[PDB]
Parts: structure tokens; C-alpha cells; sequence
């Protein structure tokens, strides 16, 4: 797991980063008007890798904690360029700002053009298929405040990736003082106004037949679209999703066995 | 006083907040409108079409509250809620005249319902210059008050939706209404009794506290130019409620600029499907 | 809190009024010894409103509650006429009378030609519509029979309209003692003999197109027969559903929206 | 008391019971008549046809009971089963006889079948007079005796149905047999025990106690005239429960004269009439 | 309702005629090295009524209970075949020994040709049909037993085929157990061994349509096949099945109608 | 303490254990192969395909396990762990020499390596000689190793399947890892410490102890011969459980060898047999 001074370190070097190189495309995100609005801010591998090593290493190990720690260094930068822009209004803040990490350096082992294996998972990679279906988009209820009986109890539930977005529990029982804590009272489900959503959706990627290292039948591979990712892509078109791979596992049964598929949360999809 | 809000609560109407100098601002609006639109005929339809475009004028329009968009893009219930109590109260104090002038008329301080109640009619925004299509139509816009073009392509028959629905409580021994957002009862709790404090919980439809309105469900494609064969793709979709008189407004085939509140629909991973305000026609 | 007084009135008048119109048609209804047929008496609307005005004030205001005081004045209205009648064994009393009220003044006010918006629940109004889908006559049950060994229970609970025929039982029984166990199954109770059970037939009427009142598409008003309404629409012809506007309500989840659609609880399908 | 008695009725032989008078009536009907029928076949059977037009015969049998087309009516169940209990009874009569006259000559001090167990004969009667066709049948025919002239469609294959499904106790011990009327099993409460009471409730078929009977649903519509087009419109189709012998004898296809009492169908659109069968009389 | 003496008899007499009758086939039988392997023994049902009535007419009135004698006489049986043979290694001892009953003596009455109806339940009769549908090799363990983790406890669950082939549930708490007896014990996981496992097959026979006794329609019987009986025949031949008619029950509701469908457990399945 | 206690000592070592012997033969008959094979080639699979009729061989290979034949049968899954352990230990031994030997060349104590962390290897074995096909299989050969010659007709695109599953307890505090055959999660139940006992049952995903290990599908049907117009009939398929690196090895239209352990299927008259595969041995 990392640490807070290697997070620290991370964060500091991927602000100065897009501070020297995407300064201006930090400019136009923040030139927009609608701030709750996701905004890609493209950051590339390569040539983050080679002015920091460390950053390589680590977010190839570990992206899926790396990343939010790249969109910390995002709301920073954001914070630079907002107190350099002379014009006030026209710039506004965004504190919806996503990292989109595109142009893997080619390497067989960081970047694999085959559909993940369960070797795959917890791995940044490269994962080019064609998309066969493209589901309609359903937002995600990611977060959901949960006030209960315990005084100031203000539960915060993330609908977990790795869960088929069941909403989190805590391991560690926290409602002690009574039942009513521990049951979860859904504030969205009571009235449709107060909530929040990311934009949720799902495509398939089907590995191109043509390759030589796709089998008989090409495999085929979810995509999770998250924020502003979603209507990037159609089906029936080439379209190459640089991912963290994870996996889903429905609701365990004691009889049933553990029923998972490999999933991709995508970090960027672009059109060949 | 104002009749419904210190009679149900025990809050009485605040003039520090600005959502009360919000329904002073737009019942000045009316009050100098008031003369073009027709009392009854508004109370027949249930509802009062007003035109943001109108609304959106400069001078006193502006001066009363500084973002009117603004306003009623970040929470348009709240600014749809007070532009119709303001109408409700504006029509209320217009007929309070009439009935003044007929006292004087007849000379009688007794009149003919002196309880004069009226009925709650919601105030509708139609031809909303800020316009977001279906491709724009984002989870950002949730909470957020858009403007569509699009063409209706299935509209369900007219289907009952319990906008309020009273409670008896065994204990209590009484019936109390709670306001009901698009079904999804909540349950009264808290009631009048302290001691007995609602344990009890049972619906029941037949108390004539319980009301109804109407629940139309009316799906949209966005238009799409014929120009290219990439165009042509498979339209992207949101559900449309129509709610109370909006209900028969809409027919299948026809284009309509639903500019109506969005919000999620839980039974079916959440879709945003527009809570129309109000349809205008083609025509 | 009903007034005894304004019942009373009604009942008096309106069986008042049948005695000296439709003697005759009540000397045929208990001449034929057969209870095979519910037995309709046919009373007319706008003779009965010109002959009383409050009559039809309340019937027009609270037609579910006047039907009711209107089968109780046929029940006099028999007692009449079987004193009346000379012979007793060839005409027999029979409990099963039902008043039917047709021939309403046609206004637009009056009769809603048009099938009922929300707006229109619990009024008597006429539903011109052609069936189009006749479901099978049913059984079902007045009321699933509450049985309890304790006396003078003098509890009565109906299969509710409104509830989707689902039988209610209130949380707390009426006597101090109360039932002696909260829900009572009992043989006799889940068999229909101790209820009343009356044939059902649920028909869905559309508009007819030729009508000016029709849309686009035609709307569908489904229409619940009762007693000898059942079987008297067959379905390809119009028919003048004579009824009271209704709601029936499925059983409700917190989740789910209020489900909530229109019924018509026939009073007399004339066929024209 | 009476042979048979208790598997007919539940309720005790008490003489002060009108349905004793029903009985015996019954039985001096059945007595004038029990030379056409054979006590073998019958046994076989299982079962007893007698023509309502014999029990419309004047005199004795209306003076007995006066309105035997009311009665069965209003109540199909109480009279068909007393006039099984009379079949049974003069059965077990001419056996008791027979084997009175057999120990007088033979002078053996075990008689021949000692227990002597005449097995319940469910009395069956056709032609019923009123006729009740389907169309005609409205809610109010439940608990009440029809017939009805329907050509059946569809014919259900053989189905085993649990007349009495015995339900042993584990706190008691012991296996008690309780009358089922079509599944929905009656919970036995009460037992012999009165400490125990029977608090466990376990259905245990494999009991001899426990009986089955075979169940086969046909259903029928009525034959409609053919004069005009729109004439000829098959009625509503219902259901027909058949049960002991009665099973198997309907042939789809072919016209049948079911007269028998009707309950609902709880078990279901929702609910609809279906007569269990009495009597099923082919065309031939 | 069987007498252990009675019992003792019945077995000594088939233990006598199988020995003087199948000693070169339970030496064959004895010969294959698979000891866990189903093997027939085919002991003739006529010639054995002939030798002792007593055990004729038992077989006729509890088949079910005479069967497992019948398999313990065969135990025995092999134990002195295979004392009596020479070679050990060669020839195995099989505890997997089922008895065969063939040459049902033909009389109308004994044997039912036709499909059996509910009167036939627990009798032994000659099934002549003509498989229709033939059902995969499902497999059932009908042994799920839950072993104690105190000693000699040994607690054991057996399926029951009138319980529709659904293993017996330990609902009470009668035993020491508690819930340790009603959660599940992998034995099946753990070993081979504990898991008693032998296949089950369903195949549905109808009557043949020349024979003069089938009605307008063929029934159907639904035929439990057992140990080497299954796969012994296939879809579309002439069929003979002697077995022990029984009927089968599902998992039974207050308000559902018993569901019982009469089954025959198959006790020897030829060819035609 | 010993040799890969951690995991495949489930059991401390014991002398009597015949375990141990059994791990012995297997590793000296490795030790004799280890020349031949490739260690990174088998680090890199995970596995090992040694030739069965390699390992029925004379003297002292079946001397040490007199009936090699029986033992794989009655054991499947317990002596193909034992081989594991058994490749698993020599390859350790060999990087343990090795490194050695680089130590000694390089004369410094730095070397490459230092955890020298051997992966697990799953062993598998192929060209078993006794074959069995549809006939053959039945519900006897449950739990024993058998050999197919069936072409497959469905195969499932690659699914990852939970081997280890981490659980933390809330009163513990710490997460627990069980071994999970084939899914069917396990209730850890006892824990470290005493008195916690574990009460809590909260799985945990994002533990790195939880380990993942992908499962694909395939169904295979016996070969039938087309000589006669009997044979061709429908023939019986068999469900294939395949797991780590034997995942994409099967395509279809092709025959397999299939040559493992077969368990039933309680997803899925509630079980149908599967074999666990072992080993598979392309057409090609």
C-alpha cells in the first residue's frame, strides 16, 4: 500500500508535470462554464514515466490508488492556473476533474493487446477490442448519505466497483447503540431530488479477430465507462481502452460458488 | 397572514429568506401581467403559462433577484414552488377585491364562502432559452432545469400517480396527508400525538385527504438531420413524466420542447427521465 | 361521521319513488323462483333527480355511498311488495337485489362521454366505450370470512375495490379484548361459502374513434363487472358503462412508486 | 353404531341427527333395488349408479324426505354422502346375512373376512332432471348440485390426489389421519394425547394410514347451434374434477352429462367454478 | 410391516435359491475388477414364488421392504461364492450388489401391463411402455448426511424419493447438534468417500397404442431409473419395466393442492 | 521450519505419514527429469506435464509406491498435491543450488534473487492409460482420475474463479485467507485468537490475499463411430472445469485428452458429474 509522503511525492510531481506541459489544456477546462462537468486533462504515460521513475513503477503497481491521487494534483494545478488567470469570472473552478493517462511507452508486459487474463487484474494495460454492444446510459447513485438513530452518524456509501456496484458496508459494525443505526434508510429512495450520479455505463470490447493472439473465437471484454468517458464510444468501432482491470463478484451464496467476470474500469478510450 | 402555511405549521413565513422575497418578486411579475391571462381559465387548465423568455427581461426583472438562470437552473423546485405561490396568491388577492367590491355592492359583511379557498395551481415556464439535447444530457444536468427539442415517440395511456396519500394511525386515532414526490410513500413518522408519535403505520386510499394526479409517460428522441448515413444512428432516449394538466398534450409523432426538471427513475442503474414543467407544441 | 338523517331520506324517497314506478318490474323480479340471476331493478336517473333534488345531489357527490342505501331501500321495496302480493310460495324474497341507475341526463358535466382523467374518481359517470378484451368470469369472494371462536366479535372486513380485492384487516380489533390471535385462518374462512361470492368479469373499454373526444391512440378504461353485469358485454360491441369511478392501488413498496390505475365499477352496461 | 360411518361423516352416530332419517330412507330405497345391482361389481367399483329418475319416484321416498331436488341442491355433499352410507349399509347387511347363513352351515368360529370390512362406496346418481348449463351457472351454483351437457376438450392424464394424508406427531408418537379435501392439508390441533397436543406437525406419507385417490381434470364447453356464423362460439370452458372410479371414464371429444357439485378453484384466472364430479354419463 | 424372524426367513430362502440358481453369474458378477461398479444379478420371479410361496407373497405386498433383504441375502450369497473361489486377487468382493427381478409370473392381476393408477401403489407389476423422453445421467447423492463431531453420533440425512428425491432437512433441534446439524457439511468436497453418490435417471414411458387396454390418449408413467438400470435404455424402443410403483410429492403448502405425480422406481428394466 | 509448510503442509511432516513417502518418490523421480526440463518455462506456465507412462515405471519409482495406478485413482486430488509439492521442493532445491553456485562464482554474498520465492506449481500428468468414456462414466467414478477422448462442442469464454478468499473479522481486526475449492465460499469460522473465535463473516475483496485464478467451461462428447446408422446416436457430454494454465489450451472442434479428477456440479437430479481437469493433451 502506499504511503502519505510517497503519496505526497507522487502528487507533487504530477503537478509540476501538467503545470509545465498541459498547462493550457488546464486553461480551457477551466474556461468552461458548467462545473459540474467532467473534463479530461490527457496527462501522457511516457513522458511522465521518463521525468519521474518512481511515478512509472508505482502506478503501474498500483493504479487504482495512484489515480486519485493524480486527480489531488489536479484540483492543485487546477488551484495555479485559477490564481494565474487574470480574468475571474471566466475562469471557475472544476471540482469535477478526472487524470486521463493515454500513450502507454510500448512494452509487451505493461501493455498487452489480448483480453486481460485474471493475471491481469489490479494492472494497467492496454486492451484493444471492438465494441460489440453499447449499453444504454444508466447513471450510478455512487454516493448516498446515510443519517441514522447514532447522533451525527452522516454513513457515507460508495458504490463499489469490485461489488457489481452494491453499495459499501462497514466491516467493523460502528451502530452499536441500536438497530435502527444498523439498517440503512435509502435518503434517495424516499425522494428523486437529493442525489448525485457519475454517469455510469457499459460496453464490451470484442478482441480483434485478425490479431494473432486472439484465439478461435475472440474473447470478449466489459468496459466500465465512467464521467465524461461515456458517449466517447459506438459500437462497431475500433476503439483502444487504456484501463485499470479489475473484477466484480455478485452477492456470495454459501451453495453458489463465486461467480466473477474480469471488468475494466476505462482511464481513457480513444477512436482508431 | 397567509392561509396554509401558519394554520398546518407552526413556522410562520420568513421575510430573511430570500426564497419569500423570491415570491414577492414574482408576484409583482404577475400583478402587472395579470390583466392578458383569464382567472378561470387558468383555474380550468390548473396551471398558468408563463413565458421565461418574458421573464428573462432586464430592469426590475433583473433588479429583484440578481440570477434569475441561475437560480432556476441550481434548484428549479424550489423557484418553480415559489413562482406559483406567488401566482396563487396574487389570484387569491385579485378575487379578495372582487369580493370586497361586492360586499360594498350587496352591503352585507357576510359573503358567500368566506373560507374562500383556492385551488393550488403550479406555475409553468414554457419557451426556455437555454436548450441542452439529448447527447448533452448528462448526469451533470441532474438536479437542473433543461430545455429539449425532441420528438415523442411512445406515449403511455393516462395512469393514476399518488401525489399525496393520507395516514391513520391505529394509536392516533387520525388522519394526516404527507406530501408525496412521484410515489415512493414515505411514511409518516412524526405525528400530532407526542405519547403515541405515529407507531402505527397504515395507507389507506378511501379518506378523501388522499389526492391524485394524472402520470403520463412520454419517451423522446432528439431530431436528427438527414444530411450524412453516419447520421441516422439510433437516438439517445429520456423519459418524460407529464404530471397534472401536461397529461393529453403531448401526441406520438409530434415534436415538443419538453423544458422540465430532471430526475432519476429508481425502478429501473439509474436513467434520468424529465419531470416535464411544461410542453410546448409545434404548433 | 354519515348523518342517519340524509340516509334515512334517501332510502325513503328513493324506494318511494321505485314502488310507484317499477311495481311491475319488482313482481317479476320475485316472481321467477330462480336465484340464478343477480336481479337488476333498472331505476332511471333524471326522473329520479327531477322527483327529488337532493337525491341527486347526493348521488352525483357519493354515488359508492348511495348504492349501498339504495339496495337497503330495495330490500324495503320488497318487503312492500311481498305484502302487497297475494300469493306467497310462487313469489319468493330474495336478499340478492341490486339497484342499477341508467338513462343519466346527457351533459357534459353530468356524463364524462370521454373516458374519466384523475380528476373524475368517485363520480357516476357514463364511459361510452367499445370492449375490446373480456377476461373469464371469476369467483373470487365478498370477504375472506374472519372466523374467531370468541363471541360477539361483530367485526366485518370486505374485498376492498380500491385494494386490488386484497382482504384488510385493520391493526387493532374494535372489542377492548380484541381478536384473540392477530391474523385467524381458518377452512370456512379460506372457502367462500360464509361470503357472498359474485361472478367478476374485468373488461378494458376504449374510446370510439368516431367520437370527437377520442386522441391519437385510443385510451383504455378498464371496467370491473359485478352480480348480473357479468357476461352482458361481449367483446367487438359498444357499450354504455353506467359507473363509479375508481382507484385500485396494488400492494405498495417503499421503493415503488404508488401504482395507481383507473376502474370503473359498472352500475348497468346497456349494449346498444 | 352405523358400518362405515365415520368414514363418511366425521360427526358422531347420534339417531337425534336428521341425516339418520336420510339414511334409513336410503337404505329401504336401496333395499326395494338391490336385486338389479351386483354387490361385486359394485365393490369393484367402488362406486353405485342409481338414476335420479328413481329417486323422483312418488310415495315413500318423497314422503320420507319431501323435496329431494332441494336438498341435493342446497346441500350435495350431506345427501350424496347419506346415500353412500345407505349403499354401504345394505351392502354390509346382505354380506351380514350371507355369512350368518355360511356359519350356520360351516360352524366356524372365524368367520370368513372376520373384520369384515366393506370398503366406503361413494353413491353415485345420474340424469340429473334440472339442467344447468354452463352459461348459466353464475357464482351463486357453488355448494350446489348441476349438470350440465358439455362436450370435453381436453382430458388431463391420471394424477394421484391425497384423499387422507396421515400426519404423525414427534412429541406424540402416534400417526393420525385427518381428512383432506383436495390437498391443503388440515392441521390435526387436537389429539388423543391431551398433555402433548400435538405440538409437531410432520406430514409422513409412507404411513399405510395415509390413502390416495387418482384425479384427472377434464374440461367441458357447451355444443352451440351452428345456424348462424356468429353462432357456434365456444362457451366458457369449465373445469371438471373427476375422482375414484370416475377417472378415466371421460374420452375427449365426446359429449358428457356431468352432474356434480361445484366448489371454487382456489387454487387457480384467479378463481373459476370447476364441478367435482358426482356422475359422468357418456353419449352411448 | 415386517417381522425380523420373518425377515430372517425371507432372506435365508433367496440367499438358498440364488446360490443354487446365479453361481456362474455371481462368479462372473465377482470377476470385474471395479468393485464400486452396479452390478445385476437377474434372480428369476417365478421359479422363486415356486420354491416358497411365503416369500412370493411377500415380494407382492412389500416390495420396497423385500428389495433390501433380497440385496443383503446377496451379500451374504457373495461372501460364500467367494470364499468358496480359489483365486483372491482376482476375484473382489462387490458391496455394491442390487437384486434384479425378472419373469414376473404372467397373470392379469399381478401384472398390470397397462400404466398403473393410484391403486396400484406399493405393488410389484409389469409396466409395458415405450420410452418418449429420455433424461441426461443426473447424478443424486442420496445420502447427505450430516456427520456429528462427537463420536458414534453419526447423523446421517437420506433422500427419500416419496420427498420428491429431496434430502431430508434436520429443521428440528432435537439433537445435541443444534445448528450445527441444519449447516451444511462438505463431505462431498472433503472425499469421494463420504459423498455416497449413484446416479438417478427419469425416463417417461407411455403405453403402446396397439395394445387394446390404452384409452383415446397414451398415458404416460414417469420411471425412476436406479444404479445400472440407467442408461440401459434410449428414446425410441419397445420397453419392459418391472418396478415398484410409487408416488412422489413436492415440498407441500397450506393453500397449494397436493401435487403427486406416481412414479416406478425401476427394479429391472429389459429391452424388448 | 520444513519444506513448504506454509502451504502443502497442511499436516506437520511425520515419518508415518504416507504422505511423505509418496512426496519422496516424486521428488527423486523430478530430480532424475530435472536436466530436461525448463525451470523458467514451468515458472512461467505454472505447471508441469509429466508423461504417465514415464511415471508406471519398473524398479525403484514403483517400488517406493507399489500401485502408482490405484493411488491416483482412490486420491486423485491428494497425490497430484503431493506431486506438486514434490516438483515444487526440487525446483526449489535446484534455485537453492544454483544459487549457491552463483555465490560461489561471483565470490560475493549479494546474489540474484535473495527472497528466492518459489511460485506454487500445480503438477499434472498426461497420456493416462486407463481411458473411460461416456459408457464408462457414471456415478462410480466419482472422485477418481479417468481419461476422455472426446472432441469439445461448447467452450465458455475465460472466467476468473475465487481460489483463495480473504475474510476480516470485526473482532479480530485482521484478515483471515481460506482455501476455496471451486468457488462455494467457506465460513472461516475458528480464527488466531481464542476468544474473538472470528464471530464475524465479512468478505474481503480488496485484500491482496484474496487470489484469483481464472475458470473456463468446456463440454466435451465422446467420439462415436459413423460405421453403423445405429452409432451416431446422440451422444452423452461431460462438463470440463479448467483452471490456471490450462485456460485456452482447448479449442473447439478439436479432440482432448482430458485426464482429471471429476467432481459433481451442485449449481447445475441436484448433481451432474464435471471433471476438474488435470491435464490436456492437444490432437495436435
Amino acid at each position: 500500500a502506499l504511503r502519505a509522503d510517497q503519496v505526497s511525492l507522487i502528487g507533487q510531481v504530477f503537478e509540476s508535470y501538467l503545470l509545465q506541459h498541459h498547462r493550457d489544456d488546464i486553461l480551457g477546462i477551466l474556461r468552461q462554464g458548467d462545473d459540474e462537468a467532467h473534463y479530461p486533462v490527457l496527462v501522457d504515460a511516457l513522458t511522465l514515466f521518463e521525468t519521474n521513475m518512481e511515478i512509472g513503477e508505482y502506478f503501474n503497481a498500483f493504479p487504482s490508488q495512484v489515480l486519485p491521487i493524480f486527480d489531488g494534483a489536479l484540483r492543485r494545478a487546477a488551484m495555479a492556473v485559477l490564481q494565474a488567470a487574470t480574468p475571474s469570472p471566466e475562469l471557475r473552478m472544476k471540482p469535477n476533474l478526472h487524470a486521463r493517462i493515454s500513450g502507454l511507452p510500448i512494452c509487451p508486459e505493461l501493455t498487452r493487446e489480448h483480453i486481460p487474463k485474471t493475471r491481469d487484474v489490479g494492472h494497467f494495460l492496454s486492451v484493444t477490442g471492438t465494441v460489440i454492444r453499447t449499453s444504454l446510459v444508466k447513471v450510478l447513485e455512487f454516493e448516498r448519505s446515510y443519517i441514522c438513530n447514532k447522533c451525527k452518524h452522516v454513513f457515507v456509501a460508495k458504490a463499489d466497483f469490485e461489488q457489481y456496484y452494491a453499495f459499501c458496508r462497514p466491516s467493523a459494525c460502528l451502530n452499536e447503540e441500536g438497530c435502527n443505526s444498523t439498517k440503512f434508510t435509502c435518503l434517495s429512495g424516499t425522494s428523486s431530488s437529493p442525489s448525485s450520479c457519475r454517469d455510469y455505463q457499459e460496453i464490451k470490447i470484442q478482441e480483434q479477430v485478425q490479431r494473432l493472439s486472439v484465439g478461435s473465437i475472440p474473447r470478449c471484454m466489459v468496459v466500465v465507462l465512467e464521467d465524461d468517458l461515456v458517449d466517447s464510444c459506438k459500437s462497431g468501432d475500433d476503439i483502444t481502452v487504456y484501463g485499470v482491470v479489475m473484477q466484480r463478484w455478485k452477492p456470495f451464496h454459501q451453495d453458489a460458488r463465486c461467480d466473477l467476470e474480469l471488468v475494466l474500469k476505462a482511464n481513457y478510450v480513444k477512436v482508431n | 397572514p397567509y392561509k396554509g402555511w401558519k394554520l398546518y405549521f407552526s413556522e410562520a413565513y420568513a421575510d430573511k429568506s430570500p426564497f419569500v422575497q423570491k415570491t414577492q418578486a414574482f408576484e409583482k411579475f404577475f400583478m402587472q401581467r395579470i390583466e392578458l391571462y383569464d382567472k378561470d381559465e387558468i383555474e380550468r387548465k390548473g396551471s398558468i403559462l408563463v413565458d421565461y423568455k418574458e421573464l428573462i427581461e432586464d430592469r426590475e426583472l433583473t433588479k429583484s433577484i440578481p440570477n434569475i438562470s441561475t437560480e432556476l437552473r441550481d434548484m428549479p423546485q424550489k423557484i418553480l414552488q415559489c413562482m406559483g405561490l406567488a401566482i396563487h396568491q396574487v389570484l387569491t388577492k385579485d378575487l379578495e377585491r372582487h369580493a370586497a367590491e361586492l360586499q360594498v355592492q350587496e352591503g352585507l359583511p357576510l359573503d358567500g364562502e368566506p373560507i374562500i379557498n383556492v385551488p393550488l395551481i403550479h406555475a409553468r415556464l414554457y419557451n426556455y432559452e437555454p436548450l441542452t439535447q439529448l447527447k448533452n444530457v448528462r448526469a451533470n444536468c441532474y438536479g437542473k432545469y433543461i430545455a429539449l427539442r425532441g420528438t415523442v415517440v411512445r406515449v403511455s395511456n393516462i395512469k393514476p400517480l399518488c401525489t399525496k396519500l393520507a395516514f391513520v394511525c391505529g394509536t392516533c386515532g387520525d388522519v394526516q396527508s404527507v406530501p408525496l414526490p412521484d410515489g415512493k410513500y414515505t411514511l409518516p413518522t412524526k405525528c400530532l400525538v407526542p405519547e403515541c408519535r405515529g407507531r402505527s403505520f397504515t395507507p389507506d386510499r378511501s379518506s378523501p385527504l388522499t389526492a391524485t394526479v394524472d402520470w403520463q409517460s412520454v419517451k423522446v428522441q432528439e431530431l436528427m438531420s438527414d444530411d450524412q448515413r453516419e447520421a441516422g444512428r439510433i437516438p439517445r432516449t429520456i423519459e418524460c413524466e407529464l404530471v397534472q394538466d401536461l397529461v393529453d398534450s403531448c401526441v406520438p409523432g409530434d415534436v415538443v420542447t419538453i423544458t422540465g426538471v430532471v430526475k432519476v427513475s429508481s425502478t429501473e442503474v439509474f436513467l434520468l427521465y424529465i419531470e416535464a414543467n411544461s410542453v410546448s407544441n409545434s404548433k
